[PDB]
């Protein structure tokens, strides 16, 4: 019954600042304290600063003093951090966390938001190509059939791969994108059993809500 | 003041064991601070007298639990729900040992369980109610079912109601939560056909300073 | 600031085995207050933390008996007597009692399972891809066991140092398998003049190489 | 098994009764199943009433009596009536208002 909702995803262009929300739910707010983390892909896991929601009174790590700014807006339960002239570095997920104070049994966060990944990069938002993969010379619909689908060519991340609007959910395999040329590439496969293709329709559902792009693409026999 | 942060935990749901709140197993307090966004996110139950039974356990100070060896003759224990999840999996109450029908048929409980100590004794049983004939006679052979707790100075028998409730967690049914106290040298005897939610042993009780608070105030 | 140090950095372990992650303070996380705040919290891939060990000992609400940890000042370890499927994840070791607060860099789990062979399959440029001038020769070889596999792209049986994308996912929750997609992109143009692309994959399991083509005719 | 749902902003004041049938002939006449309960409930309480047959002073002709209940419905909960007989329904509800209100037993002249 407790949440934190961090926004998933942001591009911020280099240079420029990005305030983050983080609408805490489910208790007061004020009743605990805050932390705001940082985790970049590596695993690395960095402690960016501390917020008592009840006054405002912050503790930040030195090494995040002249760039990070904790406030909170108590009015609708929601903590932000300010970050101003991003750069590569600063491109990571963003964590902030209920810091249950020395006060209680625990003394550490029990809950953490959903983290927000905060890229920063001045290249333009594309939309996805999404080509469609069946099998075709020699059909390889044996003792069981993979269908492919090909997301290429989009930015940023991320995109949704959702095969027949989730419906056809147990067995599939979106493998993560790769950034090459500052386009990402990415791929689902499915696999239906033989008597479960070419009767009915497969189709896979990608999404790019950066560039509010909702591709139903059906994967059709080449066979 | 030894002041216990209740966090997302009445006293209650940390009195019979709301998985959540197994954080504060055996732990004790001056005053215990509840907060007004504390919730319940296990079986839906209510308790008759909530007030009383509250008033009590906060004035007692004490969540000290005791396990007792009640053996449970033919029956299935420890059951547990989704509307409970205790990890990936269902679960129930910590300190409550739901009894379902063995086999084919729910025989007559009928233990015992004498207060040898120097001190008195909490306990703090249930019943269930369910919302339809078939889970009834599904759980509790008997499509009837009577709980009946006492000692030699108190007698109580709990009478289930089957029925439909809004959905909570998931569920229709509920449990009421009811409560007895065993003094120095007198006996528990939980006597059943049916529907029982019975305990795993006591809660200590301490006559002190204590006391419970309402208040979503930093400590 | 304190170091928190872990050890081992990947940690493969069979179901039912038990696990043990270490984790080592550069000074005493014994507050004045006599209380140690070491916590340990599990990551699994693609989520946020979870509590999951609070003061070196203790279960946070919900984890099971089948987690343990301990120790004194500096030296403090978590153990898993039973590992589950569900157990696959990364796991921290961080501290509150000296500010900053600082964490471990993970402990990545890894289950065992029995071997497995891919399930490799290959599919040629779509129409739609190559009327915008591109091919895409795509292959899954997944579902394979020991994440170790060697693929190679062919085309008339000479090459694949040239353009090839590869994604190898998280061990599945359940499977405890793998799986990969290896992507060789060609230009329309390049595409047309041959025919044989050859997925090969050497994975040490099956005594024959295997491998997956088809026919520009 | 009905249900009524509180989607004003407002509590909602919930009166409703049982019968109790003197006789088991009245009983089964009236309710056919010679049982009966009646259970009224919301997401935070459960009510669960069950008639009692038999012989009371004749009161207006009668021999049988009406027990009154009642349940207070808070703002986004909502009411659920299940019974299988001797339910003396409700038809609709009294609104709720804090205030200055009161009430005095006097026979003196206003
Ligand atoms: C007696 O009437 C009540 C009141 O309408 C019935 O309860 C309703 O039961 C259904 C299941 O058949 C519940 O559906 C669930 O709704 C949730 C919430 O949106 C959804 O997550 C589930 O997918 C499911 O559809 C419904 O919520 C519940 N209504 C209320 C007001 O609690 C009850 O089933 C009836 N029982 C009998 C024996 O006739
Ligand atoms: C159980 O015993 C009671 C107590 O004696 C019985 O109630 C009595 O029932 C009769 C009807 O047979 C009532 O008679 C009526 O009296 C009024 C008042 O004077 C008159 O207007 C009518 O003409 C009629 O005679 C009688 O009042 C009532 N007695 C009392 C004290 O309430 C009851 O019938 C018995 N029931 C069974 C099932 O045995
Ligand atoms: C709760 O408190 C008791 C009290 O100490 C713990 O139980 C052990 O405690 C007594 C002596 O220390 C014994 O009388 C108990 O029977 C014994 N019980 C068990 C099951 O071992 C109990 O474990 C504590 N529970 C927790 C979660 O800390």
């Amino acid at each position: 019954q407790v949440q934190l909702q961090q926004p998933g995803a942001e591009l911020v262009r280099p240079g420029a600042s990005v305030k983050l929300s983080c609408k805490a739910s489910g208790y007061t707010l004020t009743t605990y304290w805050m932390n705001w983390f940082k985790q970049r892909p590596d695993q690395g896991l960095e402690w960016i600063g501390r917020i008592d929601p009840y006054d405002s009174e912050t503790h930040y790590n030195q090494k995040f003093k002249d760039k990070a700014i904790l406030t909170v807006d108590r009015s609708s339960s929601t903590a932000y951090m300010q970050l101003s002239s991003l750069t590569s570095e600063d491109s990571a997920v963003y964590y902030c966390t209920r810091f249950l104070q020395i006060t209680t049994i625990i003394y550490g966060m029990d809950y953490w938001g959903q983290g927000t990944s905060v890229t920063v990069s001045s290249a333009k938002t594309t939309p996805p190509s999404v080509y469609p993969l069946a099998p075709g010379s020699a059909a390889q619909t044996n003792s069981m059939v993979t269908l492919g689908c090909l997301v290429k060519g989009y930015f940023p991340e991320p995109v949704t791969v959702t095969w027949n609007s989730g419906s056809l959910s147990s067995g599939v395999h979106t493998f993560p994108a790769v950034l090459q040329s500052d386009l990402y590439t990415l791929s689902s496969s499915v696999t239906v059993p033989s008597s479960t293709w070419p009767s009915e329709t497969v189709t896979c559902n990608v999404a790019h809500p950066a560039s509010s792009t909702k591709v139903d693409k059906k994967i059709v026999p080449r066979d | 003041h030894r002041i216990l942060d209740g966090i997302d935990c009445t006293l209650i749901d940390a009195l019979l064991g709301d998985p959540h709140c197994d954080v504060f197993q055996n732990e004790t307090w001056d005053l215990f601070v509840e907060r007004s966004k504390a919730f319940s996110n296990c079986y839906p139950y209510d308790v008759p007298d909530y007030a009383s039974l509250r008033s009590l356990v906060a004035s007692s100070g004490t969540l000290e639990f005791i396990t007792e060896g009640f053996t449970w003759t033919g029956v299935t224990q420890n059951g547990g729900s989704n509307a409970c999840k205790r990890g990936p999996g269902s679960g129930f109450f910590s300190r409550l040992n739901w009894l379902t029908k063995s086999g084919s048929t729910y025989p007559v409980l009928n233990v015992t369980m004498p207060n040898n100590d120097n001190f008195d004794k909490l306990y703090i049983w249930g019943i269930h109610h369910p919302s339809t004939n078939q889970e009834q006679t599904s759980l509790y052979v008997q499509a009837s079912g009577r709980v009946t707790v006492s000692t030699r100075r108190s007698q109580q028998t709990i009478i289930p109601n089957i029925g439909s409730r809004p959905w909570v967690r998931g569920l229709s049914s509920r449990i009421s939560i009811y409560w007895t106290i065993v003094k120095p040298g007198d006996v528990l005897v939980i006597n059943s056909n049916g529907n029982l939610i019975a305990p795993r042993g006591y809660f200590k009780m301490r006559t002190g300073k204590s006391s419970i608070m309402r208040s979503d105030a930093p400590i | 600031d304190v170091v928190m140090t872990q050890t081992p950095l990947s940690l493969p372990v069979s179901l039912g085995d038990q696990a043990s992650i270490s984790c080592r303070s550069s000074q005493t996380l014994v507050h004045s207050n006599g209380n140690t705040y070491l916590h340990w919290y599990l990551q699994k891939p693609g989520q946020s933390p979870k509590l999951l060990i609070y003061k070196v000992s203790n279960r946070f609400s919900g984890v099971p008996d089948r987690f343990s940890g301990s120790g004194s000042g500096t030296d403090f370890t978590l153990k898993i007597s039973r590992v589950e499927a569900e157990d696959l994840g990364v796991y921290f070791c961080s501290q509150n009692t000296h500010v900053p607060y600082t964490f471990g860099g993970g402990t990545k789990l890894e289950i065992k399972r029995a071997d497995a062979a891919p399930t490799v399959s290959i599919f040629p440029p779509s129409k739609i891809q190559l009327t915008s001038g591109g091919a895409s020769v795509v292959c899954f070889l997944n579902n394979f066991y020991p994440k170790d596999i060697n693929v190679k792209w062919k085309i008339d049986g000479s090459e694949r140092q040239n353009g090839v994308l590869n994604s190898w996912t998280d061990q599945d929750s359940k499977d405890s398998t793998y799986s990969m997609s290896s992507t060789l992109t060609l230009t329309k143009d390049e595409y047309e003049r041959h025919n044989s692309y050859t997925c090969e994959a050497t994975h040490k399991t099956s005594t024959s190489p295997i491998v997956k083509s088809f026919n520009r005719n």
